């Protein structure tokens, strides 16, 4: 019926897609998600919003996914379109790896989700996914990478992103103290923690309002590891310690 | 907006296509059914719009099964349509069940087909009325009707049409229970005269039928010499 | 033939109504609670009905899943009902599959999975209702919400429907991550108190656990007994 | 409307049965009538309707006698009365409201 | 406007204690009373909007 | 307190009800009671009387269609 | 044997019924020393419904026995040891009040301010009131007639915003 | 309280507060026919009453009903829109034949009742199709459970019951009804078809006569759904 149709994959009379303008515009409020690449591993550093004294810890992460051995992607917008979208990205790579038995290179996947995207907001008159993707990974192509993704399904490699609340802020900074090729993970560690800090402007990192991220190369295979409570805490005692000294 | 579609209620709980599609067959010519101890007995007045056509154009009684009649008012397209339903059903079930569709099973069966019309956008209510009339030696004489909301209930006398209240308080009088087919047309014949209206349409010929012991169970057209002398009868009727 | 076109649709400022006012109705039904003991896990909701003529025992709002996880709602019924079923049968798909009892984080993912096919499919609204689940596996106590956008969240105490934030008030008040089963279900029908309107008869509220022994349902003797204090 | 103003909230709602019958036997009263008049029948033609609407039904009843130029009203006028009568009612919008 | 509220609440409170001082006491229960009256118009206008 | 109210009307009954009523009606109950009493060629008022009052006076609003909750 | 232990329960409940009726305190006395082994028989929810219920039959009447400080002393310790908390702080809150009726002034204080913080750090209102009441007793008793008056304000307010039982309402005015 | 976002009065949507509009109009349908009835619960008998109005001579009153059987076991009660409730009835009698096949015992009614619930839920969250105007209430005996009474409505809700009316007079007789139950059992023998025909009669203000209802009932000795006949009405009607 048209009617009630609502014509979410049509064009407007100056060549804009609305449906996505207002799903890039539901990011813009979920948690900020950064990305960096250092020349010894990535990292993501997104910002933990189910912040209640009441809910329980499970599961690794809250944000950060797994996707193959040597993958991962963290994410901004609706949490269901996420899960979504997380599962095709699974199932992408195990296709992958069963067809050619070697793990699949990290632009091979981006490309992959980003095209079902893509076709998604083209035709079918859906809604499209409101998600916005930050992605960690490496291959024997190209090393450690970071990549992103938006609801037009469009991408892009990043030596360092922000995608969702205060975007322009982070990566404003983000651009400000990046030392292109001359980064270690620690140094790129501590300064996410610092430009996180600035962001969520609501109070200090409590070492429990963040999430982070590393994926390295270790003994010939990959490792993921999320951040522990400790080594948070002690990082940001060590922002601050130096912060102090600073001024 | 609230009368674009049958899949919507109005505030006040009704579908309000289906009413106009009822509106419509308030439209079309006035259709008599009379059930009595021998059978049925159908007659409806057909209004000739132009000079130029045939005798029996656009009849007005079908054959839905060879012991079962149809009256219909409204739009033909629809009536053809839901005669052909009619037949597929009887022909299904005498094929299935190995004997002929006791008449109360059809009428259920079309009603249920009509009212699957009016609950869905995609389509639209039929607008056609239609009685169904037959006549066995175990069900005896039945006579049903069902409306564009798919309602089906048997009747002792029924019109269903324009001039629907008139005959109404015309059909009433009969005491039908106590009669066979070969008065009943008579009486038929004389109400169809009696509704007709000669200020607004031009002219009619009737179209006449039954089913009952007189048939042995066969609906079938009734016989020119016993329609003329009801015209007659009718006509002298209407001093 | 059906719509083949969504009915949630994003809005100007990228927030999908439809989801908004599924919430809403959520917030406008009967309370719910649930707790996670150290040894145990406790729903209970409101089931007042709205005279004598029905009867309490005709239909449940806590309703089992499998032997050893089960769940209750707050919203609409015909919703819920619907959910139980799918859950049910997602259950034992996973069991013919496995041979193993499914585990509640993943069946609670799976019903949300399916809670969100609906936000974003053709001719179709938001159920209109939010879960909760609870289950004994690994163990270890399990305490899930699924509300009508698919998010699902743990939770160590929560409760939700009408006047759900004065209840997540009193819960932050009462919860000790020490606490026992028992202790656990006197302060849910406490909670449940808060606000009721009326006297909490044993044929006014149900309550259901889990244990090691297994995810089941109190019987009103029960519910009297525990409800004398 | 708080009860110290408007202490009672009658409500005079549409006739029922029986009081059809009531009101088709006070309103048919003065009329010259020959035959028998089986108000049963009126009263079950007669659903929704409101007192107006079965003085009316007399009132046509008489109306349809003059039209024959009879000097009387007999049943069938009456059957035609209240069909027509019928016959306009669906221009009103039947609902009600209450005081809430 | 709360916190101007609760001074003239307290002297009034004090007032009627028939003394020429305000007290701590009578100050706790005026600033008791105008809050509790704060989220009462805050709950009205909630059912309102309801 | 200027009824005749036999003892046997236990008004706590009456108070307990979770029913937002304004002063003015609970005078029309006190009034309604006394209504039906002399209605009846009474002078004194029982507890149905003291009923027939409370549910003329309350009516409930449409109960919401218990397909919600 | 679960009917028989129904009979049973059934049959003490009804007998310190009548005991404490008739108030035959060293009799109810003895019968409470001989359910003690009965915890691991009973439900722990029904075990608490006995237990609190025979104390409260037991403390309805005024008979100076003795027992009631080791009585309560014990029943507090079963709670303890039964980590039932909320039944141990009405316990604790009687003891308190029976302390006030044996003319033991500053040392029920520490405990029934002890009380007063381990509820505050909840917020149950009732008991709360009833507490900070019992303190403004004593201390009325002690004579520290500002403390005193101090504490039956702040009971007063605690008491607004919950509606008051007829006993309560008396109680406080 | 009454907001409206687009098309939230037109299809099956959801309001800005929560509310399905169409499902609410559905059930102001089922007034829209002018009948009531009545169910009521015994000890041993289940009792389902109704009124019936030949609105003139022409119709055949024996083909004008609202009772119609299920199985030869379970009977229910039709009321508001006619060919919504005929729909129903059809769909009802095909899933109790259906339960027979594939599980080897007759279908107790509250599974059917579900049954049926969900086939309505379905009609009420897919927005092509519209919620159908009609509501049953359904009789007959459990084998470990004694009498059953329970019926169903547009949105989905299937509510068990004590005693029950359905239709224009709802909550009179529902209130009738209660306060029956309220004072000893509501009705403990075989003549609660005696309680049920005064609460119509009082609901209604009627007198009713011996052709102006139908009756069906279920006995614990005779579980068989029965249609009372009109000798038999006739006879509990002169009883009071």
């Amino acid at each position: 019926s048209r009617r009630y149709d609502s014509r979410t994959t049509i064009f407007s009379p100056e060549g804009r897609l609305y449906q996505v303008e207002y799903a890039m515009e539901a990011i813009g409020h979920a948690g900020t998600c950064l990305g960096i690449l250092a020349n010894d591993g990535v990292l993501l550093a997104a910002e933990r919003r189910n912040i209640h004294k009441l809910l329980d810890e499970v599961f690794f992460s809250e944000k950060i996914y797994k996707l193959n051995e040597d993958m991962a992607c963290s994410v901004a917008g609706i949490t269901s379109d996420a899960n979504v979208l997380t599962n095709e990205l699974r199932l992408i790579a195990q296709r992958y790896l069963l067809q050619y038995q070697e793990p699949i290179p990290c632009e091979q996947l981006v490309t992959a989700l980003c095209d079902i995207k893509q076709a998604y907001t083209q035709f079918g008159g859906k809604r499209p996914f409101g998600v916005s993707l930050l992605y960690i990974g490496w291959d024997k192509h190209y090393g450690f990478q970071l990549y992103q993704s938006d609801p037009s399904g469009n991408y892009g490699g990043w030596k360092a992103t922000c995608i969702g609340n205060n975007s322009a802020a982070a990566v404003s900074m983000l651009k400000q103290d990046y030392k292109e090729g001359e980064m270690t993970l620690k140094s790129a560690l501590a300064l996410a923690i610092k430009v996180l800090n600035k962001t969520m402007d609501v109070s200090k990192l409590s070492a429990e309002k963040v999430e982070i991220a590393t994926l390295t190369r270790e003994n010939g295979k990959t490792v993921i590891r999320v951040l522990k409570q400790k080594e948070v805490e002690q990082l940001i005692k060590k922002h601050e310690e130096e912060e102090a000294k600073a001024e | 907006g609230y009368d674009l579609s049958a899949s919507t209620f109005s505030p006040d709980g009704r579908v309000f296509q289906v009413e106009y599609a009822m509106k419509a067959v308030e439209n079309s010519s006035t259709a008599i059914g009379i059930r009595c101890k021998d059978g049925v007995v159908f007659g409806v007045e057909k209004l000739v719009l132009s000079k130029l056509y045939e005798e029996g154009s656009n009849k007005r009684l079908f054959n839905v099964d060879r012991h079962v009649g149809m009256a219909v008012a409204g739009l033909l397209a629809d009536a053809r349509s839901l005669a052909d339903i009619a037949r597929e059903e009887a022909s299904n079930f005498r094929s299935n069940f190995g004997y002929n569709i006791p008449l109360k099973h059809l009428a259920d069966r079309v009603a249920m087909y009509v009212h699957a019309y009016t609950l869905y956008s995609a389509v639209r209510p039929f607008g056609c009325s239609f009685m169904l009339g037959s006549y066995s030696v175990n069900d005896g004489a039945q006579l049903y009707m069902i409306d564009p909301s798919g309602v089906s209930y048997g009747y002792w006398g029924c019109a269903i049409g324009k001039a629907r209240q008139a005959a109404k308080t015309e059909i009433e009088k009969l005491q039908m229970k106590e009669m066979t087919c070969r008065d009943i047309v008579k009486e038929v014949a004389k109400i169809i005269y009696i509704v007709h209206d000669e200020v607004k349409d031009k002219a009619f010929e009737l179209e006449l039928s039954w089913v009952g012991e007189l048939t042995n169970g066969r609906h079938e057209i009734v016989p020119k010499d016993i329609r003329e002398e009801a015209e007659k009868y009718a006509k002298e009727s209407l001093k | 033939r059906g719509y083949s076109f969504s009915l949630t649709t994003f809005s100007p400022s990228g927030k999908l109504v439809q989801i908004e006012y599924a919430l809403a109705a959520v917030a406008g039904g009967a309370p719910s609670v649930g707790i996670k003991a150290a040894n145990g896990v406790v729903l209970a909701t409101e089931k007042k009905q709205k005279s004598i003529l029905y009867d309490e025992r005709s239909v449940h709002k806590v309703e089992p899943i499998t032997k050893h996880i089960g769940l209750v709602y707050s919203g609409m019924g015909p919703d819920y009902r619907v959910l139980v079923h799918r859950a049910r049968k997602l259950a034992q798909q996973y069991y013919l599959v496995y041979q193993e009892p499914i585990p509640t984080a993943q069946l609670v993912q799976r019903v949300a999975s399916v809670m969100q096919e609906y936000t974003q499919s053709g001719g179709v609204r938001p159920f209109g209702v939010s879960l909760l689940i609870c289950g004994w596996n690994e163990g270890r106590p399990y305490l899930f919400q699924s509300d009508p956008s698919g998010a699902y969240f743990a939770w160590k105490a929560t409760a939700m429907g009408k006047n759900y934030v004065n209840g997540k008030t009193f819960l932050e008040k009462r919860y000790n991550e020490d606490l026992e089963l028992e202790d656990a279900i006197h302060t849910a029908i406490l909670t449940l108190k808060e606000s009721f309107e009326g006297q909490m008869t044993e044929d006014n509220i149900e309550v259901g656990i889990c244990n090691e022994a297994g995810f089941r349902r109190l019987t009103p003797t029960e519910v009297k007994d525990y409800l004398a204090a | 409307l708080r009860p110290g103003r408007l202490d009672r909230k009658i409500h005079i709602d549409l006739p029922n049965e029986q009081a059809r019958l009531d009101i088709l036997k006070i309103h048919a009263g003065p009329i010259t009538k020959h035959g028998e008049i089986d108000y049963e029948a009126i009263v079950k033609l007669s659903d929704g309707f409101n007192g107006a609407d079965l003085r009316n039904v007399c009132t046509e009843a008489g109306m349809f006698a003059i039209r024959a130029d009879h000097d009387f009203v007999v049943q069938e006028d009456f059957m035609k009365a209240v069909r027509k009568v019928a016959d306009s009612k669906k221009l009103e919008s039947k609902l009600d409201y209450k005081p809430v | 406007a709360e916190v101007k509220g609760v001074c003239t609440e307290a002297g009034m409170y004090a007032l009627r204690e028939r003394r020429v001082h305000v007290t701590q006491e009578d100050f706790e229960m005026a600033v008791a009373k105008v809050m509790q009256k704060d989220s009462e118009k805050n709950m009205s206008i909630k059912k309102l909007w309801k | 307190s200027k009824m005749n109210l036999s003892e046997e009307v236990d008004l706590e009954d009456y108070v307990a009800r979770p029913d937002k009523i304004s002063g003015a009606d609970i005078n029309s109950i006190c009034q309604e009671s006394g209504m039906l009493a002399v209605r009846e060629n009474r002078y004194i008022v029982l507890a149905k009387d003291f009923e027939k009052a409370y549910k003329t006076v309350i009516k409930k609003d449409e109960q919401e269609h218990e397909f919600y909750k | 044997d679960e009917e028989a232990v129904q009979v049973k329960e059934q049959s003490i409940l009804e007998l310190g019924s009548l005991l404490a009726k008739t108030g035959q305190a060293a009799e109810l006395g003895g019968l409470l020393k001989y359910v003690r082994p009965f915890l691991n028989s009973i439900s722990k929810a029904k075990a608490a419904r006995l237990v609190r219920s025979l104390l409260d039959l037991f403390l309805d009447m005024e008979a100076a026995t003795g027992q009631e400080v080791e009585l309560c002393l014990e029943c507090i310790e079963w709670a303890k040891s039964e980590k039932r908390t909320f039944l141990r702080q009405a316990l604790e809150a009687r003891l308190v009040s029976l302390y006030f009726d044996t003319k033991r002034y500053q040392e029920a204080l520490h405990l029934g301010s002890q009380l007063l913080r381990e509820l505050k750090k909840m917020d149950d209102k009732a008991l709360l009131v009833e507490v900070q009441l019992l303190e403004s007793k004593t201390y009325h008793a002690l004579s520290n007639l500002p403390k005193a008056r101090a504490a039956l304000t702040s009971a007063r307010t605690t008491a607004n915003a919950i509606y008051c039982p007829p006993k309560l309402q008396a109680t406080l005015d | 309280r009454g907001s409206s976002a687009g098309f939230d009065r037109h299809i099956t949507i959801f309001s800005p507060e929560g509310r399905l509009y169409q499902v609410e109009y559905a059930f102001k349908a089922i007034n829209q026919g002018g009948l009531t009835s009545v169910a009521v619960r015994g000890k041993d008998c289940a009792v389902i009453v109704t009124q019936k109005k030949v609105p003139d001579k022409l119709l055949d009153s024996s083909t004008v009903t609202h009772l119609f059987k299920i199985t030869e076991n379970i009977g229910c009660v039709m009321t508001g829109m006619t060919a919504d409730s005929r729909s129903q009835v059809q769909r009802a009698r095909y899933e109790a034949a259906n339960w027979k096949y594939k599980y080897g015992y007759e279908i107790p009614v509250d599974m059917l009742c579900k049954r049926i619930a969900d086939i309505s839920q379905v009609y009420t969250q897919n927005a092509e199709m519209r919620p159908l105007g009609c509501c049953m209430i359904l009789i007959g005996i459990d084998e470990e459970q004694g009498p059953q009474v329970y019926k169903c409505d547009p949105a989905g809700y299937y509510c068990g019951f004590k005693a029950t009316a359905a239709g224009v007079k709802q909550t009179e007789s529902t209130s009738f009804l209660e306060k029956k139950v309220k004072k000893k059992f509501d009705w403990t023998f075989e003549q609660t078809v005696e309680t049920a025909i005064t609460c119509l009669s009082t609901v209604l203000s009627i007198d009713f006569k011996p052709s102006e209802i139908e009756v069906g009932v279920v006995t614990v000795e005779n579980p068989k759904f029965r249609i009372l006949t009109e000798a038999e009405i006739d006879a509990h009607l002169v009883a009071l």
